[PDB]
């Protein structure tokens, strides 16, 4: 036979949290900001 | 006379005589010694990623 027959370390395999919770800071954020920028308009 | 780390086999036995055996052995398996030594200050930081 040539094909046969652990530790794993986390690298990026959860930072798939990051591009869209951390988007959705600067998304409520923002339209946050627009509903208070509105009401003192 | 011969006196060395010899081994006794049959052959050797059928030409001339061995004496009793004052050390008994077998066959070893020799490999590496893998030395892992356990970090000090890195090794907190170990499990994900820094």
């Amino acid at each position: 036979g040539e094909c046969g027959s652990t530790s794993a370390l986390s690298l990026s395999n959860v930072a798939g949290v990051f591009y869209i919770l951390v988007g959705g800071l600067g998304l409520a954020m923002l339209v946050a900001l627009i509903e208070f920028c509105y009401k003192s308009r | 006379i011969a006196i060395a780390p010899l081994t006794i086999t049959l052959v050797r036995e059928e030409v001339i005589d061995f004496s009793k055996p004052f050390m008994s052995l077998g066959i070893s398996i020799m490999i590496k010694k893998p030395q892992k030594s356990k970090p000090g200050v890195f090794s907190f930081l170990d499990p994900l990623a820094y």
